[PDB]
């Protein structure tokens, strides 16, 4: 009974593993609009305002590839609201 | 041989469960005719995401739609 | 020794060298280190007499804080670039921690202290193995990591060694040490031209164990931690003393001797590198070596020192031979100079 | 990180200043010497973490396990000396001079 | 509200405990065919309150201790531990989810030998000394055969989360899968609480243990933290062995029939002390390191087998 | 707080200097089982469950309460102060202060920002310390079989020493 | 390594995983995987020599991508600036900062 | 100036709708609107950059709020019935509300 | 941080009760109040050598749904193995009689 | 007789459900009415983050589609 049991807990598994496979191109767009909207919000928070001393330039990627570095968890809300930071930095840790 | 083992299970009853039961689960997994699933269930679950390969028209298997009949088709673990 | 145990631990100070030069991942070259520790501690304590618990529990701390520094050295660089091993971009100190602790190792220059201790309290056979069994593995690490490391630490670290083995040798007159203090010494050698030529170390580190394996197991054929017990040689087994004559004159940089190789290819390489300061100053010290080893000569075979009368009785009874080792390892060690080309 | 990394590698001078400066009992210095390999522990761990490099946690703890044994050689030297000596000093231990 | 649930967690359980040590005065009376308290209360419903309120009014002697550092900590680590292994309990509703929660409540579990250790060091005294270094060696030598116990048993759930424990038996206990399991794990949890047949600590007749010259409150709290953990662990034989009805509505029926399993098996102990002579330090010992130790690995190695060849590899999650 | 970590990092530290002014051999060994109380919970700080609960587990518990037992047994003589030491180590709880100081002026700083978890999938599964520990069964197999000669000789090395 | 008796026996017991780049489990890359990969797909074939020179940008970069200091700088360096226009309040908490603007999915 | 599409480009009409009714409505959503989906993974694991691939993006975005509003008209009230069971667990098992699935199923079977 | 309140509210609870314990009650010599147990060492490292056992045995619950579950039952089974033997010799050498 | 132990029973047996029923009815009240999601795994997380965005800043609080 835990033989044929276990089994249909694969199955229920496999049953509910495959939902998180048709929602990832949803939560992957979502995902990347989103934060690709935070940044240049970021940006021009930086830029729009904080930045009229000489020597800055606005957006200046610190590596040289130009390809997309995949934004750090600090760029992306750090700036924002101290309940932001922890939000992301601290969340799941703290519990459900 | 087999008389000293009528002492040994009457006195000291317990080692020799556990070197009847330490290897019986040896011999379990290479005579059953259900061990080869358990490298299979355990590699159908989709953890992480299947990124679909573009289309070239030179590949007739892999199957274009979800539900093609085409495909990885486990009618397996079901009722395994 | 429950044999069984014996197989185990000889086992792993087998396995801790070969897993320690086999692996790339420092890690793993790491626990090769980890293990010859563990392995050599049992045998070190085999006669359990109070002088040896010192020895091991000396031995046991300072090879026990080394492997822990060259611990943090492979964790910051895995900080410092992801990987599992040193790189041409490693932080100079990262490096020059794994150099200090791997020195410690080894015992070479300002932590020399341990091993004359060491070397004095446990038997001649394990003192064997940890002089020349226990040297291969670091410095497999250390070969390795060569072309990183600094050329000034090594060579004050070198002409350190040179300096205090030399100089502690001197006053010795316990073979024990007298031979950890040479190890010392050669081990200077080794490490100085590591940084220019490591295929250099390989031979210097060699013909060092082909004089030191037959030079201790002639200690211990009539088991002598004396030179005054080793001076009765010619009474105990005569044939001996002219072999032993040799490789002692061998282990110093004479030269018609095997032993002159190491020292002039090792000059000569420093010298094309330019390093004629350095190498003038290891070369003349080096001759101090060898006054130290002629004063045993001298009491040996050039002299016969008086014996006692129960040595009549130790001849009557026919002497446990020595390994043939001895012999292959005597010869190819005090003349094979001749051949010297196709060593280098 | 950058910050406590800082932390936990001064943790480990400071352990290294404590094992490199014996005052008595050996029982310290072992002690101490475990202080090490608990910040090297936390250190790889951390990096490993931060790194999301998977494939390394099985260092954090060959680490430990290694670690561990070590220290059981090193208790039963201390024990060999206190049945040896019965006080465990790190000042009787000089019969090599 | 999330404190009105500490409030009513801790309340429920020094409430509880306080009326096992009436429960251990009167099953193991009517045995001894004695009534237990009767006069204090109706049925001594009310003799906890008068010894919680007369021990506590007793001078807490610090008894020339060599630290009250210690003498401190010790009392209190124990009771910190005991009321903290049910914060991760897995009721139908688990006051805190914690993944890894089986290890928790195993790690926190382990943490209680200091209290052994520290109370019997710092209070100078042969006995005190002696108990302690004995008691550990029993309570560090159970750890290795409940961990296994614990570990086999997890490849069975599949997770180290007590809250699917619960699913995993959605349809049958684990008492039948594992009753080798299970007695050994009985043991392991009757005899890490320096209970039972098994006081080798505390012992009386021939030792007088460590808790020997705690009084007053010092000794309260070392017991409060041994009636509360004496039903923790049995607790978790109502969670992992024996498993009561869930159901998503009506999450009530598995507490309560959590509540009939736990109080047998707290009732089960109370069987054992009024029945068994006690073993002796060298026996309890060879009972783990040359009995259940073996039997134990065996079976682990069994139940890694199982899953694969019954194709039975729990889900994650 | 933010520097949920540092605060850690700083008490690590205290406890490590606690045993390294080699306090009596006991009193310290709650030092480590102070910090290594420490060092688990920063570990948790950046999600290592497994790992983090590990050290609770077998250091904690494992490592160190052996090590105090032996101290019972011998090298708890129990014959300076430690509290002229917790007088010097409270010179140091500040002393530190000091060291850092310098570059807290000098300032990363102002407490700890995103220092911490760089970065994490917002969506997705397995991922998991413990998941990388049990690669000792797949993909990293040395690294299981010498921890296993490791204990294993372990065994015969301590007999052997201790007969 | 010194005695290489990994490479000849062809067995890989030490070198599946030695970089961030390898083979992680479940296939979860780790951070940088694109750049050590483009820092050692450089380095091969070319010694260290030469890895350690003209292959300077990958490194300088790699050297960023896990350090990730150049960037503390950039940041920290705003921050001070936001504090001291703010307190002369020449700059005030953004609407990201007054928190709403529309937190969207 | 690193390339940071305006917020503006972003703006698309939104899914909004929590996670359970996506869970309940996923396997017709793996089913239909999986070409328009795919093809944005496609892009998104060849060309690694979440700054391309936006068309597709917005592509995503349109044909699941099409899904659901097929399902909005056809066959809404049992769809309410199905999810409004399925949030009320803690983990949101299929396990659970298994009888509330066949009726939206044959519901659905029939109609679209 | 609910863990955090819980553990620390435990904490308090237990000071409390030996502050009131030490309190509330407000000479005569009522204060006043070894040997190497070889054999208890032996017994603590033959924990410790088993503690890093388990630790090694852990991941037994992630591993079980490895893809090369062959594997792992093949590196589990000597782990468990390699460790019973080496608890066999104790035995036989008599370290785990007391 | 033994009828008497019962009276010390009861009072752990119902001091012992007061914590079950408890937790598992101030979950359902500081829940909006259902189970408090459990987040084991990444995605649990967001998406239960994903909701508080959808609609009040409570996870709760459900968008039955006509949003
Ligand atoms: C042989 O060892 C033993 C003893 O020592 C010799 C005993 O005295 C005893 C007898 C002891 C007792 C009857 C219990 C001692 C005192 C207690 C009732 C402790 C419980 C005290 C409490 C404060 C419980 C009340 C709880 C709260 C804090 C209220 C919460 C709201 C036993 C059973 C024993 O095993
Ligand atoms: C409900 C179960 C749990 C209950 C926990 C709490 C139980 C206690 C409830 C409140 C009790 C309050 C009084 C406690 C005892 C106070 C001290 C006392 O009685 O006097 C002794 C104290 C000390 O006794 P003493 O001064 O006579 O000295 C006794 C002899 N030697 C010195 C050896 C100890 O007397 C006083 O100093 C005055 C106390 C006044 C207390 C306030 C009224
Ligand atoms: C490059 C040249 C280097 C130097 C070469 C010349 C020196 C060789 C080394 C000599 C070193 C030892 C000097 C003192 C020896 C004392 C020997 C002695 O005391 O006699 C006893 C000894 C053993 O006795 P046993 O053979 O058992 O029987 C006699 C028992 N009373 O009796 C014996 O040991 C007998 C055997 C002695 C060894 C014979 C060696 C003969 C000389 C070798 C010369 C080699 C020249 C090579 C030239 C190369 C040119 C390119
Ligand atoms: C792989 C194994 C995995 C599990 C390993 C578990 C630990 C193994 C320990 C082996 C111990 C061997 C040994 O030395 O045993 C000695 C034993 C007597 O020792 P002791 O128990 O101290 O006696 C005192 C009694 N008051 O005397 C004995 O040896 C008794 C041995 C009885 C069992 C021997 C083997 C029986 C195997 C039966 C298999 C099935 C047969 C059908
Ligand atoms: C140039 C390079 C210079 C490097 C430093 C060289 C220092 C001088 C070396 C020789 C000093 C003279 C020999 C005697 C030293 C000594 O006795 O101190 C040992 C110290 C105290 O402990 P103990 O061994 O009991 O000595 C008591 C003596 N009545 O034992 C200890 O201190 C044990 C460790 C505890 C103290 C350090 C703990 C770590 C925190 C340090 C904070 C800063 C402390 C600064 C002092
Ligand atoms: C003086 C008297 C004696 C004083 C000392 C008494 C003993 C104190 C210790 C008692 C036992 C504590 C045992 C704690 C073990 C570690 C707990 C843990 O690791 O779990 C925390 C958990 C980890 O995350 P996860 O498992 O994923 O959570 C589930 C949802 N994701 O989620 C979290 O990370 C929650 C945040 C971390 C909480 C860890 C435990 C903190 C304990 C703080 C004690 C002090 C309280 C504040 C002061």
């Amino acid at each position: 009974r835990m033989m044929r049991w276990n089994q249909e807990r694969r199955r229920l598994l496999i049953e509910d593993l495959e939902a998180r496979i048709a929602l990832m191109p949803l939560f992957q767009a979502e995902k990347d609009r989103r934060t690709l909207q935070i940044l240049r919000e970021n940006l021009e928070e930086e830029a729009i305002i904080m930045k009229d001393v000489p020597n800055w330039k606005v957006g200046e990627s610190v590596f040289h590839t130009t390809r997309w570095v995949p934004p750090l968890i600090g760029e992306m809300y750090g700036l924002r609201t101290k309940e932001e930071m922890s939000n992301a930095n601290f969340g799941f840790t703290w519990y459900t | 041989i087999s008389a000293f083992l009528k002492n040994a299970w009457a006195k000291e009853p317990v080692l020799v469960v556990s070197f009847s039961v330490w290897g019986l689960a040896i011999i379990m997994p290479m005579i059953s005719p259900y061990t080869k699933y358990a490298s299979m269930i355990n590699k159908a679950t989709p953890y992480n995401y299947p990124v679909p390969v573009r289309d070239d028209g030179n590949m007739p298997d892999v199957p274009s739609h979800p539900q093609d009949p085409l495909g990885p088709s486990l009618d397996w673990l079901k009722n395994l | 020794m429950n044999p069984i145990t014996l197989a185990i631990i000889y086992f792993t100070i087998f396995l801790g060298p070969v897993i320690t030069m086999s692996s790339t991942n420092l890690m793993l070259m790491w626990v090769g280190l980890e293990f010859s520790l563990l392995a050599i501690i049992p045998m070190l304590i085999n006669k359990k007499n109070p002088r040896s618990t010192e020895a091991a529990t000396k031995y046991f701390v300072t090879q026990a804080t080394a492997s822990m520094i060259i611990l943090l050295a492979i964790v910051l660089n895995y900080k410092q670039l992801g990987t599992w091993m040193f790189q041409q971009q490693t932080n100079g100190l990262i490096l020059n921690m794994t150099l200090m602790a791997l020195s410690m190792k080894l015992g070479l220059a300002p932590f020399h202290f341990w091993l004359p201790e060491v070397t004095q309290g446990i038997p001649l056979h394990m003192g064997l193995i940890l002089l020349t069994w226990q040297k291969i593995a670091p410095l497999s690490i250390l070969i390795q990591i060569y072309p990183l490391l600094n050329s000034t630490i090594i060579l004050m670290l070198a002409i350190t060694s040179i300096f205090m083995g030399a100089w502690g040798g001197l006053n010795q007159t316990q073979m024990r040490k007298i031979m950890a203090y040479s190890s010392i010494a050669h081990m200077g050698w080794m490490l100085a031209i590591l940084p220019y030529n490591p295929s250099l170390t390989l031979l210097n580190l060699m013909i060092y164990i082909i004089l030191t394996a037959p030079m201790f197991m002639a200690l211990m054929l009539n088991n002598s931690m004396t030179i005054n017990s080793i001076s009765l040689l010619w009474n105990k087994t005569p044939a001996m003393l002219t072999m032993i004559s040799l490789m002692l004159l061998s282990l110093g940089g004479l030269p018609p001797l095997t032993g002159f190789l190491p020292k002039w290819i090792i000059i000569t390489e420093l010298m094309k590198n330019n390093c004629l300061i350095m190498a003038t100053l290891m070369a003349m010290m080096a001759l101090l070596n060898l006054f130290f080893y002629t004063r045993l000569i001298y009491s040996t075979s050039l002299t016969m020192f008086p014996t006692n009368n129960n040595s009549k009785m130790m001849t009557h009874q026919t002497k446990t031979k020595p390994n043939l080792m001895f012999s292959t390892l005597a010869i190819m060690s005090t003349m094979t100079l001749p051949l010297a080309p196709q060593l280098i | 990180m950058p910050s406590t990394f800082f932390n936990l590698t001064m943790a480990f001078s400071l352990s290294l200043l404590g094992t490199l400066m014996f005052r008595s009992h050996l029982m310290s210095t072992l002690l101490c010497l475990e202080g090490m390999v608990l910040s090297l522990f936390i250190m790889t761990s951390v990096t490993s973490l931060n790194s999301n490099s998977m494939s390394s946690m099985p260092i954090p703890i060959t680490i430990l396990v290694f670690a561990a044994c070590e220290a059981a050689v090193g208790l039963a030297l201390l024990v060999k000396v206190s049945n040896t000596y019965g006080t465990d000093y790190v000042q009787n231990l000089n019969l090599l001079q | 509200m999330f404190f009105i649930n500490i409030l009513t967690l801790l309340v429920p359980i020094l409430i509880a405990m306080a009326f096992l040590t009436l429960v251990e005065r009167k099953i193991l009376g009517y045995m001894q065919l004695r009534k237990g308290p009767n006069i204090v209360g109706p049925y001594g419903i009310l003799q906890p309150f008068a010894d919680a309120m007369k021990l506590f009014m007793k001078e807490p002697m610090r008894p020339l201790t060599t630290s009250m550092s210690l003498f401190i900590i010790a009392p209190t680590l124990s009771l910190t531990l005991a009321l903290s292994l049910w914060v991760p309990l897995p009721m139908p509703h688990p006051l805190i989810n914690l993944n890894l929660g089986i290890l928790f409540i195993l790690a926190t579990s382990s943490l209680s030998v200091y209290s052994i250790l520290w109370s019997g060091w710092a209070s100078n005294s042969k006995y005190s000394l002696f108990g302690a270094l004995r008691a550990v060696a029993q309570t560090i030598s159970y750890e290795v055969t409940m961990a296994i116990i614990l570990l086999s048993v997890l490849l069975m759930n599949g997770s180290y989360s007590l809250q699917t424990l619960i699913t995993t038996q959605e349809h049958m206990w684990l008492l039948l899968p594992a009753w080798p399991m299970a007695m050994m794990w009985f043991i392991s949890t009757l005899a890490e609480t320096n209970r039972a047949p098994f006081d080798l600590t505390e012992g009386e007749s021939e030792l007088v243990g460590f808790n020997v010259e705690y009084a007053a409150g010092p000794f309260a709290l070392f017991f409060m933290a041994e009636y509360t953990n004496i039903i923790l662990m049995n607790a978790l034989t109502t969670i992992i062995f024996l498993g009561p009805l869930y159901y998503i509505n009506l999450p009530e029926l598995y507490s309560t029939n959590f509540m009939m399993e736990a109080l047998l098996l707290s009732s089960t102990f109370l069987w054992i002390r009024a029945s068994y002579p006690r073993f002796r330090y060298d026996q309890l010992m060879h009972l783990l390191w040359k009995n259940f130790l073996p039997l134990t690995l065996a079976l682990c190695m069994w139940h890694i087998s199982l899953p694969i060849f019954t194709a039975g590899v729990p889900p994650y999650m | 707080m933010n520097n949920y970590i540092f605060v850690l990092s700083s008490l690590f530290l205290v406890g490590c200097l606690g045993l390294a002014l080699k306090p009596s051999p006991i009193y310290g060994g709650l030092g480590l089982i102070v910090s290594g109380f420490v060092g688990c919970l920063m570990v948790l700080g950046f999600g290592g469950s497994f790992l983090g609960l590990m050290v609770f587990l077998i250091y904690l518990g494992g490592m160190l309460v052996v090590f105090g037992y032996t101290t019972a047994m011998a090298t708890e003589e129990y014959p300076g102060s430690n509290w002229l030491i917790l007088g010097f180590l409270v010179l140091g709880v500040i002393m530190e202060v000091f060291l850092i100081c310098v570059l807290n002026y000098y300032d990363l700083g102002d407490g700890l920002g995103d220092w911490l978890m760089y970065e994490v999938d917002d969506v997705g599964v397995m991922l998991e310390g413990g998941i990388g520990v049990a690669a000792m069964y797949s993909c990293a197999t040395w690294m299981m079989v010498v921890a296993g000669w490791s204990l294993f000789a372990g065994i015969f090395i301590i007999i052997e020493i201790t007969r | 390594p010194f005695l290489d008796i990994q490479k000849k026996l062809g067995i890989s017991l030490d070198r599946h995983f030695m970089f961030l780049s390898a083979e992680q489990p479940y296939k979860n890359a780790a951070r940088c995987h694109a750049f050590e990969k483009e820092w050692i797909e450089c380095a091969h074939g070319i010694g260290g020599t030469r890895a350690k020179k003209e292959c300077k940008i990958e490194f300088d970069d790699f050297e960023e991508c896990l350090l990730r200091y150049k960037t503390m700088r950039r940041m920290h360096d705003i921050k001070k600036q936001r504090e001291k226009l703010m307190k002369e309040g020449k700059y005030t908490p953004p609407p990201h900062h007054s928190g709403r603007e529309e937190p969207r999915p | 100036i690193v390339e940071l599409p305006t917020l503006e480009e972003l703006k698309v009409e939104e899914v909004k709708v929590s996670s359970a009714v996506l869970k309940a409505a996923a396997h017709h959503y793996g089913a239909q609107c999986d070409k328009t989906n795919k093809e944005f993974m496609l892009c998104r694991w060849e060309e690694k950059d979440p700054r391309r691939c936006l068309k597709e993006g917005k592509l995503v975005n349109g044909c699941a709020l099409n899904f659901f509003r097929q399902i909005k008209s056809h066959c809404a009230e049992p769809f309410t019935e199905y999810w409004t069971c399925l949030d009320y667990s803690n983990m949101q098992l299929f396990r659970h509300c298994r009888q509330q699935q066949a009726k939206f199923d044959q519901c659905v079977l029939d109609k679209l | 941080m609910n863990l955090y309140t819980v553990i620390f509210i435990n904490i308090l609870l237990s000071l409390t009760l030996i502050l009131v314990a030490f309190w509330l009650p407000q000479y005569s010599e009522k204060a006043n109040p070894l040997p190497f147990s070889m054999k208890f060492f032996l017994v603590a490292i033959t924990f410790l050598l088993f503690d890093l056992e388990i630790a090694l045995l852990l991941p037994l619950p992630w591993a079980i749904q490895t893809i090369k579950t062959s594997t792992m039952m093949i590196m589990a089974f000597i782990l468990v193995t390699i460790l019973s033997l080496g608890l066999a010799y104790e035995w036989t050498q008599k370290g785990l009689e007391w | 007789m033994w009828f008497e132990i019962l009276p010390g029973l009861a009072i752990m047996g119902v001091c012992l459900v007061i914590p079950g029923v408890s937790t598992a009815y101030i979950h359902k009240f500081t829940n909006g009415g259902k189970e408090k999601r459990v987040a084991r795994v990444q995605y649990q997380w967001y998406l239960m983050e994903r909701d508080r965005r959808i609609s009040g800043v409570n996870r709760y609080y459900v968008s039955k589609g006509l949003e």
